[PDB]
């Protein structure tokens, strides 16, 4: 019933930068705002309450204030482990409403992906299915083009990808593209390859095997 | 007559019931390590519950914690004469006021009073009225230290320069098992022991 | 290992100021605004040390001026009424007709204005009641202590009534001789 | 050790009742109240309700008829029931802590959260296949080996390496919902190339929603 507008929706900044997330309230929340940090796969962690009171166990580099009618979370010197989604929360009146959230990511130097291709196993093949796995190791930025070429012919609609969240120490990502076929359609071909296009690669990298 | 000295609050830089409330706090903090060996002065200024400017003696200048202190710090670091007193405060203010008061604050010892009573199974070792807060309580079940079933209330400040704590033991006493609670405190020259006498 | 803080605050529009000294969480002394003199938390401390209160009051005037400048620089942004935590404690383990102290401990609050009343069987006790000053915390909120010396009774029930602007009603924390342990 | 820990079924059929319990430790439910907050995957957070220390219960207006939150102070647990669950009620559910009996007391120390998936499908254990190292998955002085955890329902599976002895270089990927409806993920680890042959690598996959415990020994391949 009370509206919390969080801005910007996503953010990328370098290590040592000063970042600033703003949160607008539709009504007056009488200072009752909480800033929460959620790392992926974890609960929200209480950073700031009462718009500027720091919770015990939160580092000094986080600070909360009010820019006019808007509210402000400020990280003074950004650290690599601060990659998280930050939420603002009012607690002045039922119902308690959260913001949309700001995804804070870390900028770093561009890193080329290491490409590894895994042929399908014997146990899966005797179960009647074939999964070829193409793994992209620690790389930045997150945008990567993974194409599947079977007998030099581009496949489409038979591969699914999954990207890890940013690593807390070197600020990289990793990708897993899985190509899945039936045993008959797998055994209809000989050469299986995954081609990787990335900003850290001058030319596309093709890893291949022969069935 | 031992005399406490004050640290002067600095003048800032110019830019009934349901009414707004406005609060400004100033904390001149002296932090001591190894007695009077390692001393850190920390002149901190707060608006409401938020810090806006701070002098750290490990930094040596007034720095702004939020944007609101930026006019002050540049003003305060524009007067080097003020900064020399702020840097010399480690010796002239922190160590002086440590000196006039070390007898009754640092070397203050109060005997703890220890009581063992059963509650609503559960045994309670209530240790009340001691200073300083460095206390150590152990539960010896039949001459064996229990590490499984001990919950402590933690250090609880009473405000009389006295602390208290209630260390609990969740066990299963059945027939005449002797339980012992031990208290270790700097006011004691030897450890203090009390037996439940089942 | 040891921390000594000279704690000062000023609050408008109550025009209430405070100068005090802290050693490791406990008050050494408090300069009283009225009567213009130091009040040592323990009376023995005044026979071991001394302090001139008038310069402390000058610092409180400087705090007033700094609060004017910060109020103008904050576009009249109000403080947040952070509600208080109230726990009723006993100084000793209670036995019947064995003299003890009921301690109302108030914690984690700002602004430092609170209305505290002891209630013996629902009746206010306005005499023979002690209190400490607003002791500062390191999250820059406040704590306060209230004391009622008493003699424990089977039938008597006591109540701490704490009134703060962060609450919609006065908070009432109960204590009776039976069920004196609520600490997990 | 202030802890709050959610517990529940994980998979509920539609129009049934979801029943969750938050077991707490380190504090008292007679001095503290607890909040229920749910988070759909990918989307934001949503406050379900509170049960205060004094027994006061407050629900949200959107789910007022369907939410019942109760409290057993003796067993230090708090129960949340949702009647007539839909697919929008599939979320990670969190219990958090606040002091006293008033909304202006801040919410401290969230719990880890339990995942509730509302679906009419049955559970299924996962098949684990080795992603064997080879010349294709060895770039100079480093090699990669993994485990493919495939065809399970519902989330989650947990993959460790050498019972937690191997943590550096471990990359467990988010699960992808296949067109067939089951989930599948992979967990890889990069090791030095010389270490292959002289070090045993076993991935440990645990899917308690299907009561499945699989240890798979990944062994080197040729091609
Ligand atoms: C502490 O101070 C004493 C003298 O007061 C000194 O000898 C010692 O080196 C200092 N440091 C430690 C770690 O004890
Ligand atoms: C205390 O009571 C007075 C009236 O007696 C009232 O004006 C004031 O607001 C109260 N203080 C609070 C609610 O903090």
């Amino acid at each position: 019933d009370i509206q919390m507008t969080q801005s910007p929706s996503s953010l990328s900044a370098s290590v040592g930068d000063r970042v600033t997330i703003t949160c607008r309230a539709s009504q007056e929340i009488s200072g009752y705002l909480t800033w929460l940090q959620q790392k992926p796969g974890k609960a929200p962690k209480l950073l700031i309450y009462a718009a500027s009171t720091l919770d015990s166990g939160v580092p000094k580099r986080f600070s909360g204030s009010r820019s006019g009618t808007d509210f402000t979370l400020t990280i003074s010197s950004l650290q690599p482990e601060d990659f998280a989604t930050y939420y603002c929360l009012q607690y002045t009146n039922y119902p308690l409403t959260f913001g949309q959230g700001t995804k804070l990511e870390i900028k770093r130097t561009v890193a080329a992906p290491s490409v590894f291709i895994f042929p399908p196993s014997d146990e899966q093949l005797k179960s009647g299915t074939a999964s070829v796995v193409c793994l992209l190791n620690n790389f930045y930025p997150r945008e990567a083009k993974v194409q599947w070429k079977v007998d030099n012919a581009l496949q489409s609609g038979n591969s699914q990808e999954s990207v890890t969240e940013q690593d807390s120490k070197d600020s990289t990502y990793s990708l897993s593209s899985t190509l899945t076929l039936s045993k008959a359609d797998y055994e209809k071909h000989k050469v299986y390859a995954c081609e990787v296009t990335h900003q850290g690669l001058s030319s596309p990298v093709t890893k291949s095997f022969n069935r | 007559a031992p005399k406490y000295v004050k640290q002067n609050t600095l003048k800032l830089a110019t830019s009934g019931d349901t009414r707004p409330r406005f609060l400004e706090q100033v904390k001149h903090e002296c932090h001591f390590f190894n007695g009077t060996e390692r001393v850190r002065f920390l002149d901190r200024y707060f608006y409401h519950q938020e810090e806006y400017v701070r002098f750290d003696s490990d930094v040596g200048e007034y720095r702004a914690v939020t944007e609101l202190g930026r006019p002050d710090a540049e003003y305060w670091n524009s007067q080097k004469d003020l900064l020399e007193q702020k840097r010399a405060a480690v010796d002239t203010y922190c160590r002086h006021n440590y000196g006039v008061g070390e007898s009754f604050t640092v070397q203050r010892r109060v005997y703890p009073e220890v009581t063992v009573y059963p509650a609503k199974n559960l045994l309670v070792c209530s240790v009340n009225g001691f200073y300083p807060g460095s206390i150590e309580v152990r539960w010896f079940r039949n001459g064996q230290e229990e590490k499984t079933g001990v919950v402590s209330t933690g250090l609880i400040q009473n405000g009389d320069w006295t602390f208290q704590t209630l260390v609990m033991l969740e066990t299963v006493p059945r027939s005449g098992e002797v339980y012992t609670c031990q208290v270790e405190h700097p006011s004691l020259t030897s450890p203090l022991t009390v037996e439940w006498r089942a | 290992e040891h921390v000594i803080i000279q704690a000062e605050f000023y609050l408008n529009p109550d025009q209430s100021g405070e100068f005090m000294f802290d050693f490791d969480g406990d008050e050494i002394f408090h300069v009283d605004m009225a009567k213009k003199e130091t009040v040592w938390r323990l009376e023995e401390f005044g026979r071991f040390a001394s302090f001139e209160a008038q310069g402390a009051l000058a610092n409180i005037a400087v705090d007033k001026a700094n609060l004017e400048i910060m109020t103008k620089r904050s576009n009249y942004t109000p403080i947040t009424n952070v509600p208080p935590e109230v726990t009723v404690l006993t100084n000793s383990p209670v036995e019947l007709r064995e003299p003890n102290v009921l301690i109302c401990f108030i914690d984690k609050f700002t602004p430092p204005v609170v209305n505290v009343t002891w209630l013996r069987n629902g009746k206010p006790v306005t005499t023979g009641v002690s209190e400490t000053v607003f002791l500062p915390r390191e999250d820059h909120l406040f704590r306060k202590f209230h004391y009622l010396p008493f003699l424990p009774s089977t039938e008597d029930v006591y109540d701490c009534r704490v009134e703060h602007w962060g609450l919609d009603e006065p908070l009432l924390k109960h204590w009776e001789f039976d069920t004196s342990g609520e600490n997990l | 050790q202030v802890q709050l820990q959610e517990s529940g079924p994980g998979l509920v059929k539609p129009s049934e009742t979801l029943s969750l319990t938050c077991t707490v430790s380190g504090f008292s439910l007679t001095s503290y109240g607890v909040h229920w907050i749910r988070q759909p995957p990918g989307k934001g957070l949503e406050w379900i309700g509170v049960i205060w220390a004094g027994g006061s219960i407050n629900y949200n207006s959107a789910l007022m008829s369907r939410v019942t939150i109760s409290k057993d102070t003796s067993k230090n647990q708090v129960s949340l029931k949702l009647s007539s669950v839909t697919a929008a009620d599939t979320a990670v559910y969190y219990c958090a802590r606040a002091y006293g009996d008033y909304v202006h007391y801040a919410m401290d120390y969230w719990g880890q959260g339990t995942l509730v998936t509302v679906s009419s499908a049955s559970t299924k254990g996962p098949s684990v296949f080795p992603l064997a190292p080879s010349s294709k998955s060895t770039s100079g002085g480093t090699a990669a080996l993994g485990c493919l955890v495939k065809d399970y329902f519902p989330e989650p599976v947990t993959v460790s390496w050498n019972s937690g002895a191997l943590t550096s270089g471990v990359h467990t990927f988010p699960a992808v919902l296949q067109s067939s409806g089951l989930y599948s993920l992979s967990s890889v680890v990069t090791v030095p190339s010389s270490s292959l042959g002289t070090q045993t690598y076993i991935c440990n996959v645990n899917h308690k929603p299907s009561n499945t415990k699989v240890d798979k020994k990944v062994e080197p391949k040729s091609c």
